């Protein structure tokens, strides 16, 4: 009597259900990086043309 | 007020026929930008000097 069952002990209110949060899906994107040019050398000048 | 829901209705009934999200159609609605030089202007930069 004092908590609400029945002679059995049966919960006398239905017990919610609760549901779930559930999971979420997940993301990944591009990463991109800048660089420069070598110094340039200055060319030994050979004597073809 | 009824101006605005009608107008709301309208765009979130095209908006989720055409599948887009919410911050991306920010992006692509808004003539803003992103605060500064993107690495893609950086190379845009550095492939057209």
């Amino acid at each position: 009597l004092r908590h609400n069952l029945s002679i059995d002990g049966q919960p006398l209110s239905l017990a919610i259900y609760a549901e779930p949060t559930d999971p979420k899906a997940l993301l990944t994107s591009m990463v991109q990086a800048s660089q420069g040019g070598s110094a340039v050398l200055p060319g030994t000048l050979s004597l073809y043309r | 007020l009824p101006r605005l829901v009608i107008w709301l209705y309208q765009v979130t009934q095209w908006l989720t026929e055409a599948e887009i999200t919410t911050e991306a159609i920010w992006l692509l609605c808004t003539p803003e930008f992103s605060g500064n030089i993107s690495p893609e202007i950086s190379n845009l930069l550095n492939n057209l000097r």
